[PDB]
């Protein structure tokens, strides 16, 4: 089931800030594909 | 409820004993296999007078071939060829 | 067989099966199977 959990963290400019935060549930697609691989999509 | 789906298919009668958790056979195993922890209700009902056809009704098709198990609620719609032999044949073959 | 047989011939089987020497054998024109289809397994 595709779970999609997410965060928007907007405070640390530079990089990976190492801060402690924590992804809320977002949505549980039922696709029921294996999906062995991914990639991304640029505009 | 809370998420709930309806999954709608036919099968032949010696086959709704497949349908559960833990059953195997070619249903089970290659068309849908449902996960050994289920909660939810499965209704069968005969559909002789809607379904069938006195020469034959080959709408409906069963997969009798593949390479490994289905996971739980996963489906696969491949036509791909399968080997049941050792020849790696491609197409209609003598052992594909 | 060196001849075929009609329906007369059934032929009783301790004898260890294995069925991929029969697709060893040759092709098949058709192959159905109510139990599993690669089957070799009492
Ligand atoms: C999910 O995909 C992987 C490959 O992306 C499948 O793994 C292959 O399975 C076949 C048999 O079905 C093997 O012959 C391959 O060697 C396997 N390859 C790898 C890389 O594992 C996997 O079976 C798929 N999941 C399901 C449930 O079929």
């Amino acid at each position: 089931y595709f779970k999609i959990y997410s965060k928007h963290t907007p405070i640390i400019g530079r990089d990976f800030p190492q801060g402690f935060s924590a992804l809320e549930p977002l949505v549980d697609l039922p696709i029921g594909i294996n999906i062995t691989r991914f990639q991304t999509l640029l505009a | 409820f809370t998420n709930v789906y309806a999954d709608s298919f036919v099968i032949k009668g010696n086959e709704v004993s497949q349908i559960a958790p833990g059953q195997t056979g070619n249903i089970a195993d290659y068309n849908y296999k449902l996960p050994d922890d289920f909660t939810g209700c499965v209704i069968a009902w005969n559909s002789n007078k809607l379904d069938s056809k006195h020469s034959g009704n080959y709408d409906y098709w069963y997969r009798s071939f593949r390479k490994s198990k289905l996971k739980p609620f996963e489906r696969d719609i491949s036509t791909e060829i399968y080997q049941a032999g050792n020849k790696p044949c491609k197409g209609k073959g003598p052992n594909c | 067989a060196t001849r075929f047989a009609s329906v007369y011939a059934w032929n009783r089987t301790n004898c260890v099966a294995d069925y991929s020497v029969l697709y060893n054998f040759a092709p098949f024109f058709a192959f159905k199977c109510y139990g599993v289809s690669p089957t070799k397994l009492c």
